[PDB]
């Protein structure tokens, strides 16, 4: 319940960020937000300690490019990063800084390449297919 | 592949 | 402003619970009293010695003052969240009340001027976001700058701050899942 509740608030949080992006950078591709969701979600569900020491929208920015990488939609991540920075709270040292393995830190492109794609490759590749993605329902507000 | 072939700059 | 007529009322107001908070007080099966207030000093203490570490002064008169507020604001809040509703589990919990006493101080620090506070007062993040949303709701005299700000410190805490090593967040989950 806490950490359902707190789940609750950080899916709302991060959905909220991933749809500002979407909306500005995917205006055509509409139906790739639900997968990007869908993707950042089962992260924080299922590869949580992604989490640890690290950033909510380093998860999200990751996601973003990762999905658009096998769709195979033209999506630069520094476009990613530069449509970030416009966000209210975004500091640049959130992508410019990100722990890579034990105390190094490089760039969210070194986090993306090194540990989260290597991480999730298997799960962001089953949307090669051309089948209905099961999606993960939007959250609420 | 998934492979990001970018430099941040 | 609402905020400044609230620093107004809670600098006339005495530095020990009122009447109502001891009523409740001895209504708990494990009476918190003598903890409540032991804390309070405590937690004045450490305070204070690192406020004026930070700003310098050998233990100023600013942070003793800067201290009082909160503790009264932290008395204010905790009256009503008692009278809007187990208060023995509730007034007998060390979260509840180092977590109400940070975010009341949180407060004050923001209108003289944001982990800062939970360094001075060993507070985990995690532990101190769940009265946030409790604390605003609680609280009638805040500006909406000030929700704002307790707003933004959520977020922080649920972007990052709550997912930090030793959290119990991490804790938390594993035994979830």
């Amino acid at each position: 319940t806490s950490l359902s509740l707190f789940y609750k608030k950080v899916y709302r949080l991060a959905y909220l960020r991933l749809n500002t992006l979407c909306e500005r950078l995917l205006s055509e591709h509409p139906e790739l937000e639900h997968i990007i969701w869908t993707l950042f979600q089962h992260t924080l569900q299922n590869e949580y300690e992604l989490m640890r020491d690290r950033h909510l929208d380093q998860i999200m920015m990751c996601s973003m490019y990762g999905i658009c990488k096998v769709k195979n939609i033209d999506l630069k991540f520094k476009i990613i990063v530069t449509a970030y920075k416009d966000l209210p709270h975004a500091v640049q040292e959130t992508f410019k800084r990100v722990l890579i393995k034990e105390e190094e830190y490089d760039s969210i492109i070194v986090f993306y390449n090194s540990v989260f794609m290597q991480r999730l490759k298997t799960n962001i590749l089953q949307y090669a297919s051309t089948r209905p993605p099961t999606l993960s329902p939007i959250p609420h507000i | 592949d998934l492979y990001c072939y970018e430099q941040l700059n | 402003n609402t905020i400044q007529q609230l620093m107004m009322i809670l600098n006339s107001a005495s530095d020990q619970p009122s009447e109502n908070l001891i009523s409740y007080f001895n209504n708990c099966t494990v009476n918190p009293k003598e903890s409540i207030l032991k804390r309070v000093k405590d937690i004045g203490y450490i305070f204070k010695e690192k406020f004026a570490k930070a700003v310098g002064q050998g233990c100023v008169e600013i942070g003793s003052q800067r201290y009082k507020l909160g503790v009264r604001l932290y008395y204010r809040v905790m009256e009503s969240m008692l009278k809007s509703e187990n208060f023995s589990k509730l007034l007998n919990d060390n979260i509840f009340h180092m977590s109400l006493l940070a975010c009341a101080l949180e407060v004050v620090m923001a209108t003289y001027s944001f982990p800062w506070i939970l360094n001075v007062l060993n507070l985990k993040a995690f532990d101190f976001y769940k009265v946030i949303e409790s604390f605003i709701k609680a609280e009638g005299n805040l500006t909406r700058e000030m929700i704002k700000h307790l707003e933004r410190c959520e977020h922080r805490i649920m972007e990052s701050l709550a997912w930090l090593s030793d959290s119990p967040l991490f804790d938390l989950i594993k035994q979830s899942k």
